[PDB]
């Protein structure tokens, strides 16, 4: 009758879970088309008009007005993933939409949401184990450092001078190694000369 | 998809020839009746209760609010023609409309524009050579000039005292004639009295002092006089004159048609189409007389091909008579420019196969 | 340190800044973790395989869900072949097999139209990006799967 | 610089003759810009059409149809030229191909006459640089639109 | 969710890629009839009422009120094509649309656009080579220019005397042509005397 405030939403267990999965999965399949070296850009023209054509999931979700809460969760994954690793920001979202996709089946079957949440977590512990268990352990060594700095500067416009940007990125970190803090590596883009003249001021 | 801004109409190909041609043809049939001494002056009532009574095609096109660009280009055709000499403003419009009316037909037979236009532009060149190949070269000479200037003052509000105005225009033009300059004849109109109290004021540039009982009448005496001076400006550049009453149109027609069979090919039809189009002048002419246009056309080309070109449509008698004998002559320049301004317009108009607007 | 980035064109410099920024991120993630894996679907399938087995062994709702969890990993490689023109479903199973015969590095080269050794293709990502990915999204899925109500007046 | 004094009995004449004086002002230029040039009329596009058609059959995989179509999006130039020149596209277009592999490259469409003519012998030449940019731009133009799965313009 | 509230664009799936084709189509076909010596000019009359009758595809796409983003791409091509060579501006817009249409076919066959794109790229590089192998490398020619000058004026108001000028056109170019600077050929128009006395101050 009149127990809820005028104009108010009250989604029940079976009702709410549905909306969330939808909102998320919808947002996932949205940026799931820009993933990969052949991804597709999305022109994000907000209200003012300032377009933001970006391929990165995070930048896409951070420019998109998000009204529903559940889908905002994904925007948090993209941001976090882009601050905890940088790349693969589009993956965390897609996978998230998938994990939700398969679990729903279980829900519409007769599996309590909790048990599922417990199971998935158990698989996570196993997942991280195996992955890391077979990862090639690398070395300080300036060699391997230029490997994660070179193969990471390609496919872009800096690839033309990645051979120089890599060393600087290695010296910029090699010094801030008090764990590395990206706040001690002040970056300043100036207009003069070329990218081949760039320098790393200690 | 919105290839182009929402609500922006874009006619393409055949959808353009239709809306463009007709619109122009229709606007040409509006002032059509206002042709000849039997003109049917329309009473233009703007969207505010206005009452515009006139015969001139230009003045009419400047009162009728048009929206379609095609009909707008026409109002521009009458703007250029009306500025040069003045009269015949409806002529150039009626022709430009007909040419599109006869063209569209060929479009029905699926005659690609490229071919058509090609024949139109070339046909235009034929009329020019024709006009000169039959013009009657008349003398300067005060006497002649008078007649020429008179015929340019026998249809307006100044016709009342045309004789006086003539001597005034004749003097103003014969004096500022070095090629005569139409900027050396100052017109000093002064309200009061009758147009009969006028007198040319003398000089590398006189100062004609007109007089007008009213304010509207005085400005009219200025314009007609200027036109009376124009024809005089033509006898200095184009001392040629061809018989009016349609006599001209018929000639060029009978000539062009004959040339058609000599050229053959696909363009063999357009040639005739243009010639048959020139027949509208004598046709609509006799029509304003309530006589049989068809019948007249028959007897017209009849005695015309048999006994010289001196024959034309006599509206007062509703029959064909020797224009030359009656003393009906029109400056070759008058006709010269007409066919030109007409064909040209129609030509490029036919090149328009799309118009980017807003709605 | 203070990296000075001076270039001719702004779009060229801004790209240098962004790219170098990423050249560091991957390294900053390599400091707290000196590991690297061939990124390209290899790690996803590898997990999807182990987890699936980790399911049959565990058994019960646990197994079911887990298998589902792992199957959710097959999306990473599928999209790859998808956004490459290759048949997603077919390319995947193709990798799953070669992943058991070849090695963990066995991934999908979206530039050859088929399976191949990613470790020899010069395609590796720091173990951190991965580790995080699974944790980040997984916890979330659990954070909103718990919310049994969403009523906040107006 | 220069000073081409263009007369005219009427301003309406000086306006179109000035617009015409600019047409052959840029033709005479392209003809001497760069030594490399090609016989217009459609010859070029025609060549690439058949050649690329064979290239597709030698590549295989999805790239066979991808290149095939491309070779079908090239003869569209001479096809349209004939349409805007009052000529039956299909006819000239097809006839061009046969006359393009018989009298060599120098065989394009002469809209003026309306028949496969030797543009090289006729004098119809356009700086290859134009062709390059034409393709390059047009191509890149597609890749982008095909790279669009969704957008967000908002009022 | 309620991402982009009222007044918000965003096209996904086939609903968009298609819209782009038709978008490039309508635009293409437009200036498609303006190529050749018998070009069919158009009368661009913007909002302010200014009438602009032109033949160049670029000038048409720069005065055409376009709303859809994709269609604007063609206007950019007509721009790049106009600031690099000039003529053929319509061609780049025509071939562009066609390539798209031919693609849709492969699309309705289940061939992801990525596969097609890779096809237009390799084909492009090759199509250009096939051109480079048949590049008539001459040193300009006159006899050829006059013909492309006499027929480029035979459809307007200067067709009657398209000869006298055609010459004045091949002369003004070859005279101040290195790269032919168009800013060096002024066409001073003055009333008086027929178009026959049109001279070219040498």
């Amino acid at each position: 009758g009149r127990g809820k405030s005028a104009y108010q939403d009250r989604d029940k267990p079976a009702q709410i879970r549905f909306s969330n999965i939808s909102a998320a999965k919808a947002v996932a399949d949205a940026i799931r088309t820009s993933l990969g070296p052949k991804g597709m850009d999305k022109m994000i023209q907000d209200g003012k008009g300032d377009v933001t054509i970006t391929n990165d999931g995070a930048t896409i979700l951070k420019q998109m007005q998000v009204l529903h809460p559940a889908a905002r969760m994904l925007v948090e994954l993209s941001k976090a993933q882009d601050i905890e690793a940088g790349d693969g920001t589009t993956s965390v979202v897609i996978i998230a939409g998938s994990l939700l996709d398969s679990c729903t089946k279980l829900l519409q079957k007769g599996i309590h949401p909790t048990i599922i949440s417990e199971s998935f977590q158990k698989a996570l512990e196993k997942g991280i184990e195996i992955l890391t268990d077979m990862s090639r352990p690398v070395e300080s060594d300036r060699e391997t450092l230029l490997n994660s700095a070179a193969t990471s500067l390609n496919s872009k416009v800096v690839s033309q001078y990645s051979s120089l940007l890599s060393p600087m990125s290695v010296d910029a970190v090699m010094k801030v190694i008090d764990s590395v803090d990206l706040r001690d590596i002040k970056i300043v883009k100036k207009l003069g000369g070329t990218i081949d003249d760039c320098e790393l001021v200690e | 998809v919105l290839v182009l801004s929402q609500n922006t109409k874009r006619e393409s190909g055949r959808k353009v020839q239709s809306g463009n041609i007709n619109a122009a043809k229709t606007i040409a049939d509006i002032i059509r009746t206002c042709l000849g001494p039997k003109s049917m002056m329309k009473m233009l009532l703007d969207p505010m209760g206005g009452i515009v009574m006139t015969n001139d095609g230009n003045a009419i096109l400047r009162e009728i609010q048009v929206q379609h660009p095609a009909a707008k280009s026409m109002i521009e055709i009458s703007r250029t023609q009306d500025e040069e000499v003045g009269d015949g403003t409806t002529s150039v419009i009626i022709l430009a409309g007909e040419m599109l009316s006869v063209a569209e037909h060929f479009l029905e037979q699926q005659m690609h524009p490229t071919v058509v236009i090609s024949a139109y532009r070339k046909a235009l060149d034929d009329m020019i050579s024709t006009l000169k190949k039959i013009s009657i070269p008349v003398d300067s000479n005060r006497d002649t000039m008078l007649n020429i200037i008179n015929s340019s003052i026998t249809t307006k509000v100044i016709s009342r005292w045309s004789s006086l105005a003539c001597n005034i225009a004749l003097d103003a033009v014969k004096t500022v004639q070095f090629i005569d300059i139409k900027k050396y004849a100052r017109v000093e109109k002064i309200p009061g009295g009758i147009i009969e109290d006028s007198c040319v004021l003398r000089p590398k540039a006189c100062t004609i002092l007109l007089r007008g009982a009213s304010k509207e009448i005085l400005s009219e005496v200025e314009r007609n006089l200027q036109d009376a001076m124009q024809v005089c400006r033509n006898v200095l550049l184009d001392p040629q004159l061809v018989p009016g009453g349609g006599a001209s149109e018929m000639a060029v027609a009978h000539a062009l048609t004959e040339k058609s069979k000599a050229m053959t090919g696909v363009e063999q039809w357009p040639y005739r189409a243009v010639a048959q189009a020139l027949e509208v002048i004598p046709r609509t002419l006799i029509q304003n007389c309530g006589a049989s246009t068809i019948r007249l056309l028959t007897s017209l080309r009849a005695k015309h091909t048999q006994e010289c070109e001196t024959w034309g449509v006599n509206g007062e008698t509703g029959t064909l008579v020797d224009m030359k004998e009656l003393g009906i002559w029109e400056p070759l320049a008058v006709k010269l420019q007409t066919y030109k301004t007409a064909v040209e317009t129609a030509v490029l108009l036919l090149r328009i196969d799309d118009i980017v607007s807003g709605h | 340190v203070t990296i000075v980035v001076r270039g001719s064109n702004k779009l060229v410099i801004e790209e240098a800044e962004r790219s170098i920024h990423d050249a560091l991120c991957v390294i900053r993630c390599l400091v707290k973790k000196r590991a690297l894996i061939a990124g390209g679907g290899a790690p996803e399938i590898e997990l999807a395989l182990r987890l699936t087995e980790y399911s049959r062994t565990l058994s019960g709702m646990e197994s079911y869900c887990i298998r589902a969890f792992a199957d959710a990993m097959e999306v990473i490689p599928s999209t790859l072949a998808e956004n490459a023109g290759l048949n997603p479903i077919s390319t995947v199973t193709e990798l799953r097999n070669r992943h058991a015969q070849g090695e963990k590095t066995t991934g999908i080269n979206v530039r050859k139209g088929g399976i191949s050794n990613i470790l020899e293709e010069l395609v590796v990502q720091p173990l951190l990006v991965s580790v995080s990915a699974l944790t980040l999204a997984t916890e979330t899925v659990r954070s909103i799967l718990k919310i049994d109500d969403v009523v906040n007046t107006r | 610089s220069a000073s081409v004094i263009l007369r005219g009995a009427n301003d309406f004449m000086c306006d179109e003759m000035e617009r015409s004086l600019h047409d052959a002002l840029c033709v005479v230029k392209r003809v001497l810009e760069s030594k490399s040039v090609v016989p217009g009329g459609g010859a070029v596009e025609a060549a690439l059409s058949i050649y690329l058609e064979n290239y597709a059959t030698s590549m295989g995989s999805r790239e066979q149809l991808a290149i095939a179509e491309f070779a079908r999006s090239l003869p569209v130039i001479p096809n349209t030229l004939a349409v805007n020149a009052a000529q039956d596209s299909t006819d000239l277009v097809a006839k061009l191909r046969a006359f393009h592999n018989e009298a060599l490259k120098w065989i394009g469409l002469d809209l003026v006459n309306g028949k496969p003519r030797d543009n090289k012998q006729a004098g119809v030449f356009e700086p290859t640089i134009v062709k390059v940019k034409s393709l390059k731009f047009a191509t890149e133009a597609a890749i982008t639109i095909l790279r669009i799965d969704d957008l967000i313009k908002l009022h | 969710e309620g991402p982009l509230s009222v007044f918000g664009d965003r096209s996904t799936g086939e609903a968009i890629r298609s819209q782009n084709v038709m978008a490039a189509a309508s635009i293409a076909n437009i200036v498609k009839s303006s190529l050749g010596p018998v070009g069919l000019d158009k009368m661009l009359v913007d909002d302010i009422g200014d009438v602009t009758i032109t033949n160049d595809g670029a000038t048409i796409l720069k005065l055409l009120e376009v709303e859809h983003p994709a269609a604007k791409v063609l206007c950019e091509l007509a721009d790049l094509q106009d600031k690099e060579v000039g003529d053929g501006t319509t061609s780049v817009v025509i071939i562009a649309a066609e390539l798209l249409k031919n693609a849709d076919e492969l699309v309705k066959q289940k061939i992801h656009p990525t596969s097609v794109i890779s096809g237009y790229r390799l084909a492009c590089k090759e199509a250009v080579r096939y051109i480079s192998e048949n590049l008539i490398i001459n040193t300009l020619g006159r006899d050829c220019l006059i013909n492309a000058a006499k027929t480029s004026m035979s459809s307007k108001v200067i067709g009657i005397n398209g000869d006298f000028f055609a010459n004045l056109v091949v002369d003004a170019v070859l005279a101040i042509k290195y790269r032919y600077p168009v800013n060096s050929i002024n066409v001073l128009k003055a009333h008086g005397r027929s178009q026959m006395e049109s001279m070219l101050i040498n």
